[PDB]
RNA sequence: UACGUCCCUCUCCAAACGAGAGAACAUGCAUGGGCUGGCAUGAGCGGGGGGCUCGUCCCGAGGCGCUGAACCUUGAGGCCUCAUGCUCAGGGACACA
RNA sequence: UGUCGAACGGCAAGUGCCCCGAAGCCAUCGCACGGUGGUUCUCGGCUGAACGCCUCUAAGCCAGAAGCCAAUCCCAAGACCAGAUGCCCAC
RNA sequence: CGACGUCGCUUUUUGAUCCUUCGAUGUCGGCUCUUCCUAACCUAGCGCCGCAGAAGACGCUAAGGGUUGGAUUGUUCACCCACUGACAGGGAACGUGAGCUGGGUUUAGACCGUCGUGAGACAGGUUGGUUUUACCCUACUUAGCUGGAAAUUGCGAGAAAAAGAUUAUCCGUAAGCGGACGUGCGAGCGGUGGGUGUACGGUACGCUCACC
RNA sequence: UAAUGAGAUUCCCUCUGUCCCGAGUUACUAUCUAGCGAAACGACAGUCAAGGGAACGGACUUGAAGGGCUAAGCGGGGAA
RNA sequence: AGCAAAGAUCUAACGGAGAUAUACUCAACAUGCAACGUUGGAUACUGGAGCGGGGAAGGAUUUCGUGCCAACGGCACUCGU
RNA sequence: AUCCACCGGCCCCGAAAAUGGAUGACGCU
RNA sequence: CGGGGAAACCCAGGUGGAGGCCUGUAGCGAUGCUGACGUGCAAAUCGCUCGUAUGAUUUGGGUAUCGGAGCGAAAGACUCA
């Protein structure tokens, strides 16, 4: 007999199995669409999420009840020291599928890439890219490199760049990882001849986020969810809650299934894993790509805004510290708990609709604490509120004494 | 924006804020009130004055001034 | 098929079953939301209204020259606290609504407080009468 | 034989247990300082309805002053190297008929 | 309210109760995001006979549904990957 | 649209049967949840009208997606209130009781009416009336470890591969053509050594050990 | 028929997590270890689609799967 | 599977076979853990309708000292009805 | 050389159900 | 004791402590959760809520009535699970 009723089913069924993500990094499962009709580029960047916050822009949208009004915009900060090259790998094109033809090295590799080799570094030999690193300008292997950067230029339609994160300038107390995290970009753009030759010039060197991205874009965020357990059917599929006077239990599903197929579903909702899984959640539009404190001392300060302030809030992102480097602000949210690592790839979807051609201009940064509720928006505010308390009366009292 | 003051305290409440509020018996001239802590909210009920609570604007600069 | 897509999306706050105030002078000092104009049907929820929602309406308490019929009214206030698109969060000491036609007019003269910004634009009657645009 | 991996130890983006991410003399951990927030003015001391005693001196809730004081602030695990402590040839097992 | 003689510091009442409360978790109770190509059905046609004209059909073509199949998205080599690589060993 | 006829499909009704179960298959409806089917209510394309427009009748391809909130009733059903783009019809042991609920049927108590001489009867009404067990196998959900292409062995030799496949340095294309350390002492491309500044802090670039 | 009722029913007020629509905290479990240590149950066993059949198969026919072994769940099957 | 009502134990010194238990080239942690009784001390509880002090019925040596730990006191025991 | 009425063979239409499915399977033209 | 009245008698303030009276301990029962447990602590218990609690009340010991019989404010209830 049918469903008396009808509601949708629970859960989008397509990101089944919700087991716990392979890696812990972003890795982007699909670049974007190569134009060879455009410039040689990179596709993706890797930055790590700092915390959260909120801005205030007015609008330009023609028709809209906010036309030319300012709203408040909730905005992710994600902290982005640059990448370091160390190779180039190329891939071609099989019935079976993408084969890898080879990879070159840069000759010159930092500690904490080759640290990605060991799960103890500081009591090993440490030798690892030590027999690749003399035999890469013997005679021999100086012609084996030169023989495989042409076995690109033949057989590879696919030319990547592996970079790493190069954590030792991201100077973070809580990121606990000393081992940089590696990833393959895939250049875009030109043909193979002119991809390696922007593999080759930029290899050894590090590149910054702001020459991957622009500011008032959008990008994919590759990503790896805030991971939360084992969780029962109501907290992970979202079914309803049964009524107060059940027997052993409410948060289940009351039936799993018919008599005939004698079976449990794949369909039916059960507890399991809940979070920790990779999601890659297009259409993230950019809104400020921040430059270092070393550069810049006054980073939320905007035109309509005179006030010198940094980006990062008082008292810190919490859990996180301050943001130290260049980083990139995206409206919303992204998928996981700060100090994480994720992926800024350029969009595969058409980015020709008016909301994601829209520049931006802002008008206020929120540097305001998050712990708590936040109040100032720098110190110098919390020091006019507040006058000489009697911490500051007692300091001013021993630096009279002497 | 603009930074509105609250009500009750006369904290600065910054864009994105606080949370407005606006009554039955309403004033003219503040028709909505804006407030920056459920605490200053919750003062406001019990109708307290905004002197003789001593972390408020209004306490500081009749005592302390 | 009336006003829907046309004010931004705020926090239902008056399922049915809800009891509101009657700020306008038709003799009535009551409604009782019987449904939402704009409900498209979900399985166990209720029809909820927001600010800008006409609701049908019945007067439990009020004149019986209309008490005992289903009426049009259109909510001016709520007290479950929207966020506005530019980032405050407001709401009113009292819910409040204002009988109207099928088509919007207002059936009274005056409305006893307030109205705000979000249902005052969807319905120029409510807007006219009102001594207060919050 | 070596490179190494794993346990024990430490950390928490992970977690029923395993697994995972990491670190393994490292501002790593510990305590302190400052920040940031929370509450709302600490013990102590000194100068008001009334009421005792022989103008004075005691009893009196409350109040005022020192005092946006005092306390709490990462810890299932806020911030800052801002200062100092602690480590003293890390230990076991495989890799290995 | 009881109780350490009183203040101090507390404690008992399975967290005494009341107000405010970080962090964490969390709400359509807040916030952000949710994209491409083809194939061909119905069908309307194009050339065009059988059938000296006519005719979308018999050969052959065109255009083309929220269907269908891919792209994107999620798991992924018991899909046994002479895919690529770092370092040791063994030939 | 279609009488009189007529040929049939359907198994969400009911009747008929008595095949299986009486050393037991838990016997209604809600609630929950997933899936299926098409005889398509809404949505995507359409044809056709006694289709001017607007609303709509009939039909085709299509089951991808959606298909509600309530009053009364134990109800399936029914019936109105109201929203909606629309509130389509069914299946899965009349899906689903070690999932629940127990309103209802379906005991022992008691009352009423009609029946009976009575004990009692009643597809008549009424009220009160224990809902037990998973720690096993599978399935499904997640979470670990770990071999194996003679799918454990045969030594049973198959590369989405190079091109002496007959001897042997590479580079770049087939005809061509670039150079390739020379003999324990030397040299060359090089991994690590000492002192006074350059590129986007510390790593690179200037000027003793292996191999040819 | 006043008074009385753990009696049966209906509406109204107050009231609220019964519900919309769920969330979050606590104690105790579960869970992991140390000590101790059962039972129910048990033909043999245990992946499915269709066909046939005592007319609802784990075993038969033809197809489709299936490397081994585990921990926590769970209530579709075992006409448990 | 479980041994989840009746809040709860902590500490030092003694006692005890029940430890502070190690093949080298080792300072200790990382290679003897857990658990017992008694007295002191700290912390609680019962809260006089008491895990207080005596009797009936019922039991009939469970009383008391001293030894003692095989089996019993569903964990433990050096303790014990 | 073109029409008209009839009759047969194969093929199509008539021909719509609830786990994914069956000339036994692949396939065969 | 006071007040009104021609009288019959009425009206007020105390006193008093009546009741198969009421709220509510113990006791005696067992309404609801159709709660927990349901190979339990238990062959009927646990928890909160509830009925009653000066009476046709609760209870010890002693006595008397039994098997087609006993006893029953009556449920075929009870007569050593
Ligand atoms: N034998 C002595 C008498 O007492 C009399 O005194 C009596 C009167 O003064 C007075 O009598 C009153 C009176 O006010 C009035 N006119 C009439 C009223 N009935 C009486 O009331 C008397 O009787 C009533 C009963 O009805 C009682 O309730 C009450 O105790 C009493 N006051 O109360 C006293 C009785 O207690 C006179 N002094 C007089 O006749 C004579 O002396
Ligand atoms: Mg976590
Ligand atoms: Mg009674
Ligand atoms: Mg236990
Ligand atoms: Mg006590
Ligand atoms: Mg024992
Ligand atoms: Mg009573
Ligand atoms: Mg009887």
């Amino acid at each position: 007999s049918h469903c008396k009723f009808e509601h949708p089913r629970h859960g989008h069924l397509g990101f089944l199995p919700r087991k716990r993500s392979r890696q812990i990094r972003g890795r982007a499962r699909a670049f974007p669409k190569d134009d060879a009709t455009q410039k040689p580029h990179l596709t993706s960047f890797m930055v790590f999420k700092a915390g959260m916050t909120h801005i205030v822009r007015d609008v330009d949208r023609p028709g809209s009840k906010v036309n030319k009004k300012e709203v408040v915009e909730p905005v992710t900060i994600l902290e982005a020291p640059p990448m370091v090259i160390v190779g180039i790998v190329g891939y071609r094109q099989t019935p079976v599928g993408l084969k890898t033809i080879g990879t070159v090295w840069a000759h010159h590799t930092s500690v904490e890439f080759r640290r990605r080799y060991y799960k103890n570094w500081k009591q090993s030999a440490q030798l690892a890219f030590s027999r690749q690193k003399q035999f890469a300008n013997t005679k021999e292997g100086k012609v084996a490199e030169a023989r495989t950067l042409n076995a690109f230029a033949k057989k590879a339609s696919v030319i990547r760049v592996i970079a790493h994160t190069q954590l030792r300038k991201l100077r973070n107390h809580r990121v606990g990882v000393k081992k940089a995290h590696v990833q393959e970009i895939q250049i875009n753009g030109g043909n193979v001849a002119a991809k390696i030759a922007l593999a080759k010039s930029l290899l050894e060197k590090e590149v910054r986020v702001d020459s991957v991205f622009q500011q008032s874009e959008a990008c994919d965020v590759c990503s790896v969810t805030k991971g939360h357990g084992t969780e029962g059917v109501v907290k992970r599929w979202g079914v309803a809650c049964l009524p107060r006077k059940t027997h052993r239990g409410l948060r289940k599903v009351a039936c799993i299934g018919a008599w005939h197929p004698a079976r449990v579903m794949y369909t039916v909702a059960r507890a399991g894993q809940h979070g920790y899984h990779h999601r890659t959640q297009l259409n993230k539009k950019i809104y400020q790509i921040g430059r270092s404190v070393a550069v810049e001392p006054n980073q939320a300060t905007t035109t309509y805004d005179l006030t010198a302030k940094t980006i990062t809030p008082m008292g810190g992102f919490v859990g996180y510290g301050t943001v130290r480097n260049d980083y990139v602000m995206l409206k919303g949210s992204v998928s996981g708990p700060r100090r994480r690592v994720m992926t800024l790839r350029r969009p595969m979807a058409p980015q020709t609709s008016r909301h994601l051609k829209e520049k931006i201009v802002l008008k206020f940064i929120d540097t305001s604490s998050k712990i708590g509720h936040g109040r100032f928006q720098t110190k110098k505010e919390k020091n006019q509120w507040f006058g000489p308390l009697k911490k500051d009366r007692i300091r001013r009292e021993e630096r009279l004494r002497k | 924006m603009r930074t509105i003051e609250c009500e009750f305290s006369h904290f600065a409440v910054h864009p994105g804020h606080g949370r407005r509020y606006v009554p039955f018996a309403f004033l003219s001239t503040k028709p909505v009130l804006t407030f920056s802590r459920p605490k200053c909210f919750a003062l406001y009920m019990r109708k307290k004055n905004p002197r003789f609570i001593p972390w408020t604007r209004t306490y500081r600069r009749i005592h302390r001034k | 098929a009336n006003v829907k897509g046309c004010r931004f999306r705020v926090s239902v706050a008056l399922p049915v079953g809800a009891v509101v105030n009657c700020a306008d002078n038709t003799g009535a000092k009551n409604l009782y939301v019987i449904s939402v104009k704009g409900y498209h049907g979900r399985l166990n929820r209720l029809p909820s209204a927001a600010l800008g929602d006409m609701v049908m309406c019945s007067v439990k308490k009020g004149k019986p020259e209309l008490r005992k019929k289903v009426l049009n009214a259109v909510i001016i206030r709520q007290r479950k606290s929207w966020r506005r698109k530019d980032g405050t969060v407001i709401y009113f000491e009292d819910n409040a609504g204002v009988i109207v036609n099928p088509k919007g007019e207002m059936k009274g003269s005056g409305i006893a407080g307030p109205v705000a910004k979000e249902s005052a634009d969807l319905w120029p009657k409510i807007s006219t009468h009102a001594p207060a645009i919050v």
